[PDB]
DNA sequence: AACCCTAACCCTAACCCTAACCCTAACCCTAACCCTAACCCTAACCCTAACCCTAACCCTAACCCTAACCCTAACCCTAACCCTAACCCTAA
DNA sequence: TAGGGTTAGGGTTAGGGTTAGGGTTAGGGTTAGGGTTAGGGTTAGGGTTAGGGTTAGGGTTAGGGTTAGGGTTAGGGTTAGGGTTAGGGTT
């Protein structure tokens, strides 16, 4: 029997540094495609969405998100926690200005 | 010496008198025409530039009611946007109809 | 050259729907200007300066002076929310700031007795 | 006639794992369990904005197709420049 | 002497109350119409500054630095202190976009 | 005018805290003081310097208060009232 | 075919002659020149849009040489200033003479 | 086959001379403009608030039908008290 | 040192390809002008400098009370395997 | 519309990281007296402008030719899958 059970939190260290080195975007295609589709019937019925539009949108959300992340960490850092939790992310959004 | 005098132009004497039907009784002191007739050309410099880009995008040479409106709805937000469209929208219609 | 009557007028609007057309055509923004765009485009400044120039006056009444001064106007555009989210970022002449003392750091509350010697 | 789920994907597809994702690219390494609720709240509020601008240049030709030069012209305005997913 | 000796922390709430309710400008005119002239010396020699153009400077120097102090308090009260130190207005400036 | 270190110091300790007593701020560090003056110091560099290049497209000798309201709309923080 | 399509104008001709002479055995896949043809159209209207409203406070009514000289001295940074406003005025000598 | 479900347009259903006919019951003599949005704000928070009891009461017995002795059962708790359409 | 992961290939095999080839369309030389950025006294005003003062504002100690920090445990909660078997791809 | 493989979706478990409490000491706060400098005035003289006629060269502009740029296309040159070997320690 070998548990090889890594002590908790190295198996991360791992996880950030290979998913750091590569693109492919992280949220699948077609869970994706609907959500866009729901958030537009209110704006107007019967638009019909070309491919390109929804990969950009995809783009442009990822590279939103990626970031509030990295500035909710740092935030972390500041307080002596090592973990992102739900207060921090509003204080990142109340000094980025967005509200 | 003899007239050799420039003529400033300003949009003071039309912010008198919107301040005399929506509030008679009241007057603005020299400080607050500053703070407004540098407001009039503000909301004038952000409608004649969201509405010369648009009449470009779509490859046409005149900014016509529709362009003029567009532009209301995307930078002025909500309950704001929304009764200025309509007040635009009799306001024209006065002009066809009456003559 | 009859009579003479203002474009302001037959559209009954006080700001004017003469000048708008000429600004527009002598900045070069776009080769022809229309004539359905100076009206419609004098009457989306007007109701604008008549939501600046009513919540103001309100908030002068409140703090008892019969003149709209610098102040007045930060104290109406820093409190409507559709108002604070066009000139967001905008810095009024002499306007001062809107009051707010965050709850933590409110006289005692807490409590300064620290050791407390005692219980 | 109709798919029996009208559902249009209630903010859903970004499972406890894409969240676990996108943070671990961020820098993040203990992830606490309230976020997930949280992340699909500021999705959200974003992904309508982009929209709004952009339906509003397509009814502006009158064509009911949202093409992606529409979206780059939408994400211009609010402040991000994407290059080249359109171009 | 039994006088009215005011506790820390009661002098200081009553300060904030007089300054954030009145519209004139804290930073001395004469001491600010030289730190203009000396980071302008450099630029261009002999550059004569109007006397609305040292006023409108005053009045945009003075209004940046009443906004790094409140988004420096929103930071070191999720610390759980209640003093601004050094370590604060540096986070302020790289989240907001401005020395990184 | 000068070229010493009173343009920097001129922003003495009073008037550094009561600009923050205006913004909420209970209780100040001692070194606040002087990370406050580096802060302003670069803003001023940023402002000042963008006027002069308007100025000199002009030919002017003479830096007016129109062109310190361009340089600010330039950068993100419009001003409104001491120009047109 | 029949079609007569309008078709469409690019700057990506340019963009390779220029990746010979810096690096002269590297090439660049479609999607990278679809990154670079886009900044090649950004910088263009940051550097012309300075200079329209230069024109006007001036009163002047032309967009000359000085007037895109004074649009990359304000919309580009320190040293990537000094290094482009000379080269540039080298190019407008030579035209001048030819 | 019937490929559309219901929008969001009804509740401009009622009409302007429907809010028109249930107030010249009530007495009033000159309805005047502004009122035809707000009626359309006061019965919307009501048939919200019947219906969210008629479910709740409904979903306990496991069922997919909402019928009427359960419409009867939800009103009696907020307030009113029908008599008749129903047992 | 339980025994886990890191680093040579190497076949594998579609998309960057140079032409190459028309050819369509957009620049360029060659002739017309106009108009304005050069030019200049002036006369005007307004910025700079100098002088005086004086009284609110900064400066520099003393005293002592909070608040920042460092331990101290400890105990909830977020980490890391494991059968799925559901759903998103992948053509077509 | 198949179909198939893998991604998400459930359980446990043990460690480690918040979190609450309890002392310790420098550090802001709060008054109180000295020693100014930063404001106001008034003169005055130079230092930079505001129009205003007046050229002349630099534009525009509307004709020609014609060159250069924009579509389509086999077949080779990387370039990844795709397995071994490597190689890092890592619980």
């Amino acid at each position: 029997k070998k548990p090889h059970r890594y002590r908790p939190g190295t198996v991360a260290l791992r996880e950030i540094r290979r998913y750091q080195k590569s693109t492919e975007l992280l949220i699948r295609k077609l869970p994706f495609q609907r959500l866009v589709r729901e958030i537009a019937q209110d704006f107007k019925t019967d638009l019909r969405f070309q491919s390109s539009a929804v990969m950009a949108l995809q783009e442009a959300c990822e590279a939103y998100l990626v970031g509030l992340f990295e500035d909710t960490n740092l935030c972390a850092i500041h307080a002596k926690r090592v973990t992102i939790m739900p207060k921090d992310i509003q204080l990142a959004r109340r000094i980025r200005g967005e509200r | 010496k003899k007239r050799k005098r420039s003529r400033k132009e300003s949009y003071s004497v039309y912010v008198y008198k919107v301040l005399k039907q929506v509030h008679p009784d009241t007057g603005i002191s020299s400080k607050a025409m500053g703070i407004m007739n540098s407001f009039v050309n503000d909301i004038f410099e952000r409608i004649a530039g969201e509405a010369s880009r648009l009449a470009h995008y779509n490859k046409r040479s005149t900014i016509t009611s529709r362009e003029i409106q567009t532009a209301v709805r995307l930078l002025l937000p909500g309950e704001l946007a929304k009764h200025a469209v309509s007040e635009g929208t009799k306001a024209v219609t006065k002009y066809t109809s009456a003559k | 050259r009859a009579k003479a009557k203002t474009r302001s007028s037959r559209a009954g609007l006080q700001f004017p729907v003469g000048r708008v057309h000429r600004l527009l055509r002598k900045g070069n923004y776009s080769e022809r200007v229309g004539a359905g765009a100076p009206v419609y485009l004098a009457a989306v400044l007007e109701y604008l300066t008549a939501e600046i120039l009513e919540l103001a006056g309100n908030a002068a009444r409140d703090n008892k002076k019969t003149r709209i001064i610098p102040r007045h106007l930060q104290l109406a555009i820093r409190n409507d929310e559709e108002l604070n989210k066009l000139l967001g970022r905008v810095t009024i002449a002499q306007g001062g700031v809107l009051p707010n003392i965050q709850a933590v750091l409110l006289p005692k509350k807490t409590e300064s007795h620290h050791k407390a010697k005692g219980k | 006639k109709r798919h029996r789920k009208v559902l249009r994907d209630n903010i859903q597809g970004i499972t406890k794992p894409a969240i676990r994702r996108l943070a671990r690219r961020g820098g993040v390494k203990r992830i606490s369990g309230l976020i997930y609720e949280e992340t699909r709240g500021v999705l959200k509020v974003f992904l309508e904005n982009v929209i709004r601008d952009a339906v509003t240049y397509t009814e502006h030709a009158k064509r009911k197709t949202v093409t992606a030069m529409d979206v780059v012209y939408a994400l211009k305005r609010q402040g991000r420049t994407l290059y080249g997913f359109g171009g």
